[PDB]
RNA sequence: CACAAACGCGUCUCAGAGAUAAUUAAUGAUUUAAUCUUAACCUAAUUAACUCAUAAUAAAUCCAGCCCUAGAACAGGGCACA
């Protein structure tokens, strides 16, 4: 509380650097929060004009999930400016060709519309898969949960709740599977 | 449960059949008076695809689903149900329940990507190239229409469409 | 095959399935009864 | 400046539209199924 | 909580002469073009090229030479 | 201090040269018909430096190769800082060429025209003769106006260049420019002969650019030509390895020798 | 054991002199939440 | 006239930006804004979105306070929906009248 | 906001409305006496 | 073609993988028969596009003057053999 106005300005205004796993998680609701972190909403000193901003790191990014078929109907459009040179690729296609760029096209269309958007976007960094370099991981303060649960399988599950779950229904033994 | 079992010795076939032990019933379920499995058991309205442990009591170890007059459920469950084993298995659970191949698990393909609440066949839904405007907007949809009413304890509705 | 809105059996050998997202119906005897739901 | 009958369905104002939507029918819904009820 | 890290080498240290042995440790200077300074700049402290680049007379003339100061 | 010599592989590149265009002959064949050659002399083709596959590309490593010497007094300081801890006099054109991590030539090693035998497709780049700023009719070849028809200071025009309803016009609009000075390849050259002493490649057909200029020859990576580097030396040509003397021409199974019984047909 | 101070600052060598200032501030009791100075008419 | 209509929306920005702060200090407690006010008001603590926004930016312990204190009153008031009785009250859900 | 819930505890639908926060005097004197009052 | 060059009417070269829409069959339940499956599992025959292997550029701070097959100017390549 009784700091000097530099350390407590450095104190305040201070850059953190943030984790979030993308493995069996939605771009929508990963990047979301990613968008909050960037800009920095999730601080009572935020301010539009002032640098307030956090490094948020996505592991995991070719892991991604989608919600119903958008894998194969979402799609992404583009265009390289030359007549004919109108391209538009498949969510899934997408995904094999750059497995960053779902989450970072997501962000970038949360994230608002002003010239900050590029600031902001230069100081997220997304990784396929958990190989982080040694200078980032050396960075990180802490791990933000993940915003969906991860549903288990039913090898994943324990025997024990698998017995003290109930049997519905009784099967004839005259049947055959 | 019933096996057919097939011997060949010597230019002779023999099929027979070998029944087994079965698991039955719990024997106190909340609501006895209730004729129906689901709907006896206390679980209308309450299963989803990720209840796997109920989605897997009654389906052929191939992933395939169970005649109605053997199971016993009402068409609205019996149906709700076959939706929700078809949206797990595009899913990617119940991953025992597949059919064994030696021949095909070794030429690998490119890696399943993950999904979820998936309604249509993967190979069977062609992308949206105009995705329309404000007004006129062709949603992406999500889930099926049958389990609109599942209990919903924040209360707003699930968005089956977006 | 012949596109059509609605779809009728034409013979009672011919039968309906639901193939690639549209439905379809396939006659093995009279192979001019093909018709595919657009 | 349309007539009162018409064939394009007269696109209705808004506040007829959220009228026809408020009054909507709400059929009667009963706490259990009577199907496999007893 | 966990113990501060103290990094202290000093690889300069010549056994011949340490006067400049001291000078090979300040001896050490670089110099890049534009480009590539603000480039080096940018990936530094994660922002864009466009801030580093300077402005003219019309905005370097308007800027208030005693801003006002609280606390 | 020879690099150890890898086995050649199935899946492996082999580096080229730097040679310079002379100028182009006839070349006559067995089956009566004319070819023409162009002359490529490897005057001095040394490797400079050795860039390691996961440094330059991650999935081939890189050889530079240097070409025709040139003066000391005109380059700068870094390149002859270059050449000084290499041990060469300076190039003139420095390439770089992608080879397999299994063909790998320790640097400072000299290449030879004989690396390349009779009887085989090799691609050439080079700058091409340089048009300067020239017109649309000669850069992208449109057709002209009618001369005399009533034109008026029309006839060479480009004419309409976008469309009215779009008000603009569109990135690959043809229009004049530079036209020349831009470096292409030619693919699929067959070599016919290979002169050892003065280390001369003759190739067929056309090669991009003007005589007395430096020109990168490689192997030709067109699908139908990948695995003839079999029977060529892998690693390159080595004239001290062998301890014999090449003939002075080598010549292809097909190609009609100045020294011929003047062949008449049967 | 027992924190009585701590300090931020860029490096770890000026946190540290932060956190020595910060404790010597506790001990002399010149701190942000001290009493303010009584200013009445005794 | 640039000056005019910037007067008027001087007060909705910073009542927005006071709005955004008081999320960006609720969220980090785990409460969401709106319930967060809603129980506010319940408590009858009438502390506008200005002097909420200061006590996050300086009061870091205050704002917990006035967090928890919200929170409990969130869970009384669920507490009394589920239990749908007369005379069982919480704590801090009573009501005092004016004096 | 909470207009609901202060319309059913009787409270007015503002705080400001005839309020203590409003009805009361804001200031007085510091000897005590009281200060004049609100024109509102 | 009265310049050493330009030019055609003259000459050289022009490519591998994945992927799909319509449409065929294998295995298999709901609907223990069958049924290519907006049921899964791997499936195999499959248009054009479209991406990717591959190919090109890809050695920073000497530049006064003189040439150039390099060029509007600015740039770029040469000036040790002889
Ligand atoms: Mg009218
Ligand atoms: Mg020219
Ligand atoms: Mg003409
Ligand atoms: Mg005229
Ligand atoms: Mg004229
Ligand atoms: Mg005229
Ligand atoms: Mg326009
Ligand atoms: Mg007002
Ligand atoms: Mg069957
Ligand atoms: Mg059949
Ligand atoms: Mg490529
Ligand atoms: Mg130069
Ligand atoms: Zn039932
Ligand atoms: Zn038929």
């Amino acid at each position: 509380s009784s700091f000097s106005k530099a350390p407590q300005q450095w104190a305040t205004f201070a850059r953190v650097w943030y984790l979030l796993d993308g493995k069996m998680q939605p771009p929508g609701k990963l990047a979301a929060m990613a968008s909050v972190k960037l800009q920095g909403l999730h601080k009572p000193v935020y301010h539009q004009l002032s640098d307030c901003g956090d490094h948020v790191v996505i592991m995991n990014t070719r892991h991604i999930a989608f919600s119903g078929n958008k894998w194969e109907q979402k799609v992404y459009s583009s265009h390289t400016g030359y007549p004919g040179g109108f391209r538009q690729v498949t969510a899934a296609q997408l995904h094999q060709k750059d497995p960053v760029a779902i989450v970072k096209l997501a962000i970038y269309g949360m994230l608002p519309k002003n010239l900050h958007r590029r600031t902001m976007m230069q100081r997220l960094h997304l990784f396929p898969d958990e190989d982080i370099p040694e200078d980032i991981l050396k960075n990180l303060v802490e791990e933000l949960p993940q915003p969906r649960k991860v549903p288990r399988r039913l090898d994943e599950y324990t025997q024990e709740e698998i017995e003290a779950f109930p049997r519905v229904w009784s099967p004839p033994e005259d049947y055959r599977l | 449960f019933r096996e057919v079992v097939e011997i060949l010795d010597g230019k002779t076939t023999i099929i027979e059949g070998r029944i087994t032990e079965t698991p039955q019933e719990s024997p106190n379920p909340p609501n006895p008076t209730g004729q129906c499995p689901i709907c006896r058991w206390n679980l209308k309205h309450k299963y989803n695809y990720e209840d796997v442990l109920l989605l897997s009591q009654f389906i052929r170890p191939h992933g395939g689903m169970l005649p109605r007059r053997i199971t016993g459920l009402c068409q609205e469950e019996h149906l709700k149900i076959e939706e929700c084993v078809k949206m797990a298995h595009r899913a990617g659970l119940l991953p025992n329940h597949r059919p064994k191949l030696p021949e095909g698990f070794v030429p690998k393909s490119k890696p399943r990507l993950n999904r979820y609440l998936t309604r249509w066949s993967p190979r069977s839904v062609k992308p949206i190239y105009n995705k329309g405007h404000r007004w006129n907007k062709v949603r992406m949809p999500v889930g099926s229409p049958l389990l609109k009413d599942n209990v919903s304890y924040s209360g707003r509705p699930l968005l089956l469409y977006h | 095959f012949k596109t059509k809105g609605v779809l009728k059996k034409r013979c009672r050998d011919c039968y309906l399935v639901k193939r690639r997202g549209r439905w379809f119906i396939y006659c093995k005897t009279n192979p001019k009864h093909k018709q595919r739901q657009m | 400046g349309s007539k009162a009958v018409t064939r394009h369905r007269r696109v209705m104002h808004f506040e007829r539209q959220k009228l026809m939507a408020v009054t909507e029918y709400i059929p009667p819904k009963p706490t259990i199924n009577p199907r496999c009820l007893p | 909580t966990k113990p501060i890290p103290r990094p202290d080498p000093v690889h300069n240290i010549e056994e011949t002469h340490d006067l400049v042995l001291k000078t090979r440790l300040e001896e050490k200077g670089e110099h890049l073009e534009q480009g590539p300074m603000i480039e080096q700049l940018s990936k530094m402290f994660f922002t864009t090229k466009h801030r580093w680049y300077p402005r003219g007379q019309y905005h370097r003339r308007r800027r208030k030479p005693n801003p006002p100061k609280d606390r | 201090e020879p690099w150890p010599i890898h086995p050649w592989e199935p899946g492996s590149s082999r580096v080229g040269l730097i040679a310079l265009k002379l100028g182009m002959m006839p070349l006559w064949t067995k089956d009566g018909q004319k070819h023409v050659v162009t002359l490529l002399q490897v005057q001095d083709c040394h490797v400079l430096k050795y860039t390691p596959k996961e440094n330059h590309n991650g999935r081939m490593a890189a050889l530079t190769v240097g070409g025709k010497t040139v003066s000391h007094f005109h380059k700068s300081a870094s390149i002859l800082e270059f050449y000084q801890e290499l041990g060469l006099p300076p190039k003139q054109k420095v390439k770089i060429f992608n080879v397999t991590e299994n063909a790998v030539i320790k640097p400072g090693t000299p290449l030879y025209a004989a690396h390349f035998r009779p009887g085989q497709y090799v691609d050439v780049t080079a700058k091409t003769i340089g048009k300067g700023f020239q017109g649309v009719m000669r850069r992208w070849g449109f057709k002209g106006q009618p001369a005399t028809h009533g034109q008026t200071k029309t006839h060479r025009r480009p004419g309409a260049i976008s469309t009215g309803d779009v008000a603009r016009v569109w990135p690959g609009t043809k229009m004049p420019g530079q036209l020349g000075n831009i470096d292409r390849t030619a693919f699929g050259l067959k070599v016919w002969r290979i002169n050892t002493k003065h280390n001369i490649i003759y190739v067929n057909g056309s090669v991009p650019g003007h005589k007395n200029c430096l020109v990168k020859i490689k192997d030709s990576k067109l699908p139908a030509y990948k695995d003839f580097c079999k029977n060529l030396p892998f690693p390159t040509y080595f004239p001290d390895g062998d301890e014999e003397a090449l003939p002075e021409d080598l010549y292809d199974e097909n190609v009609c020798q100045p020294g011929a019984p003047s062949i008449t047909f049967t | 054991r027992k924190l009585i101070a701590e300090g931020p600052g860029e490096t770890v060598l000026v946190a540290e002199e932060e956190a020595a200032r910060v404790a010597l501030r506790k001990l002399f009791g010149f701190t942000e939440n001290r009493r303010p100075w009584d200013y009445s008419k005794p | 006239v640039k000056c005019t209509r910037a007067r008027r929306l001087k007060k909705r920005s910073l009542r927005t930006l006071w709005i955004n702060r008081i999320t960006a200090a609720s969220q980090e407690h785990g409460l969401k804004y709106p319930a967060f006010i809603i129980n506010l008001i319940k408590c009858q603590v009438e502390l506008n979105r200005k002097v909420l926004a200061d006590l996050a930016i300086y009061e870091p312990k205050t704002f917990k306070s006035l967090a928890a204190l919200a929170k409990r009153r969130r869970e009384e008031g669920f507490a009394a929906a589920l239990g749908d009785g007369k005379e069982p009250d919480g704590i801090f859900s009573r009501v005092v009248q004016h004096r | 906001a909470g207009s609901q819930w202060r319309l059913q505890q009787g409270f007015a639908a503002n705080p400001s409305g005839y309020g203590p926060l409003t009805e009361l005097p804001d200031w007085s004197y510091a000897d005590g006496r009281p200060a004049p009052p609100m024109k509102g």
